[PDB]
């Protein structure tokens, strides 16, 4: 519950709502090896590797959200070859569990979850076998804190969204779908560009469209720059168009070879 | 493999080492498990301000260390301690925390007010200001849903000479943990969740100590600590059913029923205790403290309401500097 209503003063807002232009600028570095469409698919894919990871450890969604954000933050600044994303993702999950008060993941449990989930659910991408031990996780943890400048408290659309559907007054008919659409925004850069209240409002709006409810009254009563939330709507619809044309299990492996790799001494 | 080399060396030619950025001899404290704390000065002439360098005892990043770093990293209130940076040595995986350095604290300040002889009463104005800043800091925390859970004079720091002269800073130097002199009664009766109210009880304990210079619930040396409860009852009296109706709901109420007979504390009350220590029962200060020191936790007033008390509207008025403009006689911290 800590710092729940401090977001306007948080380091999240004060140091991690980045400008799209800087994001795209620093992203030019990986674009020499990869295409724009492939990059998205790559970061979609590691969101799915983190989701899968936290699912196996029975971690609550916001622990898994914070870990996904940790990942997006790191590679928003540094290249895909800086640290192997296969090491980064379990490290993010590991840092989130501690930070998120959930509880240190058993050292045996973290490596076993890594190992099993690539084997079981991602065997099309990795035929190798998970290669890293607790030694590497702890080394990578230090690079992770350093890069984030130790901003570890992260805000997500789930809390504002509950307030919205509850205070709008049909909580049970809208929230399951809207919650899923919040889940799905983590396939995108939204968590880096907009406050979670705006994200949450755009996710509510799509859920109403899907269920055909007309909440125009309610929305126009809110004092929020609609032109901003409408950008998010377009991203989320672009998200669903992307999903249709993406066959991760048939595409990811060749994209994984394309992606730049760490160089030795 | 795992990490690219060029990225490692660049980070290893740009990163900052605490050993090269600070002059740190002034070992303020050493501790079985909390590492070492030094009184440090920037090696650049940029600022003359003092800092505390804490090296955490364990290697790696503790969970206790994670939550502390993440919390302190979001807290901005003049009356809560400030974390200025974190230094991570990747070679020896050690962690360094840098805080703005507090020369004083309430434990040492109160102790000095009994080392000079019988106790010398603390300046009333200092006591008001001390409590006010403690109520501002805990309120801020509580309003961010942050519970301190170990409020006691040693945790209240006071800034010394400098631009925050005499300003209370609330800390938690045994955050890795989580005398029962400041523990609220419900904790002693087996309560299983920490509360905003438990903090308020500890604030009142501190308040009584500032007024009387003694620890109100001081006691010789299981969730249930019979002898500590006996000190509360000896000071406060035993609570009536009307005073704490849900006390029956406590896990240890049966033990309390078996170990105590309320008739023992017939002549016991806060009025009666506070009278012996020259605090008058009609004062504004006594009434407030009675509001802080309430047995039933949900009858205990909140930090925001206490700041709203007429006590702080009476004369003298609280100052940003608890030391008014006068000279600070308390000794500075010794090195080891
Ligand atoms: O308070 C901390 N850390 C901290 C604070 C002070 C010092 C410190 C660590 O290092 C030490 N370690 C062990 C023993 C002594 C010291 C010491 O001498 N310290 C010091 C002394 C004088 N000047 C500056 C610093 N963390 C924290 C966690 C959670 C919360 Cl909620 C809160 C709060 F919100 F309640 F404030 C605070």
């Amino acid at each position: 519950k800590a710092m729940a209503g401090n977001f306007w003063q948080s380091s999240h807002y004060l140091q991690w709502i980045l400008d799209k232009q800087d994001l795209l600028k620093e992203r030019q570095k990986d674009l020499k090896f990869l295409s724009e469409e492939e990059y998205w698919k790559l970061q979609i894919f590691f969101t799915n590797v983190i989701q899968a990871l936290g699912e196996h450890l029975k971690l609550r969604q916001q622990v898994i959200a914070t870990a996904t954000v940790y990942f997006k933050r790191f590679y928003a600044r540094y290249s895909l070859k800086s640290i192997d994303p296969v090491l980064m993702a379990p490290t993010c999950v590991f840092l989130a569990s501690k930070v998120e008060e959930f509880g240190v993941v058993s050292n045996t449990r973290l490596i076993a979850a890594a190992t099993s989930v690539l084997k079981t659910r991602f065997s099309y991408a990795f035929p190798k076998e998970f290669p890293y031990r607790m030694n590497h996780i702890l080394e990578c943890e230090f690079y992770l804190l350093e890069l984030m400048d130790c901003c570890l408290i992260v805000y997500h659309p789930y809390r504002p969204l509950l307030q919205y559907v509850q205070d709008m007054g049909q909580e049970d008919m809208l929230l399951p779908l809207a919650w899923r659409i919040v889940n799905d925004t983590y396939r995108t850069d939204l968590c880096l560009l907009y406050p979670p209240f705006m994200i949450a409002l755009a996710c509510l709006h799509v859920a109403c469209v899907v269920q055909q409810k007309d909440a125009r009254q309610w929305f126009a009563e809110l004092s929020v720059d609609m032109e901003k939330i409408l950008e998010i709507i377009r991203v989320i619809l672009k998200l669903y168009e992307q999903w249709k044309n993406f066959d991760e299990r048939k595409e990811m492996a060749t994209i994984l070879s394309k992606m730049p790799k760490p160089k030795p001494p | 493999s795992k990490m690219d080399y060029d990225f490692k060396v660049k980070l290893s030619s740009e990163r900052e080492r605490v050993e090269d950025l600070f002059e740190y001899e002034g070992c303020k404290v050493g501790r079985g498990t909390y590492g070492h704390v030094y009184k440090a000065k920037r090696k650049d002439g940029k600022d003359d301000k003092d800092y505390a360098l804490k090296q955490i005892e364990g290697t790696g990043i503790s969970m206790s260390a994670c939550r502390e770093i993440a919390l302190l990293r979001e807290l901005k209130h003049p009356n809560v301690i400030s974390l200025q940076k974190v230094f991570l040595s990747h070679a020896d995986r050690k962690v360094w925390l840098l805080f703005d350095y507090a020369e004083h604290d309430l434990w040492h300040i109160i102790k000095f007010h009994r080392a000079s002889k019988k106790p010398v009463q603390l300046p009333r104005g200092m006591v008001k200001s001390l409590l006010y800043q403690i109520l501002d800091g805990i309120h801020y925390l509580h309003a961010n849903w942050v519970l301190h859970r170990d409020l006691k004079p040693a945790n209240i720091l006071v800034m010394g000479e400098g631009p925050e002269r005499g300003r209370v800073k609330i800390a938690d130097m045994g955050f890795a943990r989580l005398t029962f002199w400041y523990r609220a009664p419900e904790l002693l009766l087996g309560a299983r969740h920490y509360t905003k109210a438990i903090d308020i009880w500890a604030i009142g304990c501190i308040f009584a100590e500032l007024l009387t210079s003694e620890p109100i619930f001081h006691c010789r040396q299981n969730p249930y600590h019979h002898d500590q409860l006996d000190r509360i009852f000896n000071v406060m009296g035993f609570p009536a059913d009307k005073d704490w109706e849900d006390i029956k709901k406590m896990p240890e109420h049966s033990t309390l029923m078996k170990d105590f007979r309320r008739n023992t504390y017939t002549n016991c009350s806060l009025i009666k205790y506070m009278e012996k220590h020259k605090v008058k029962p009609d004062s504004k200060a006594f009434h407030l403290l009675q509001k802080l020191l309430t047995m039933d936790p949900i009858k205990r007033i909140t930090s925001e309401q206490a700041m709203q008390d007429p006590y702080f509207l009476e004369d003298p008025l609280p100052t940003s500097d608890v030391f008014a403009g006068c000279q600070i006689p308390y000794p500075k911290r010794e090195f080891l």
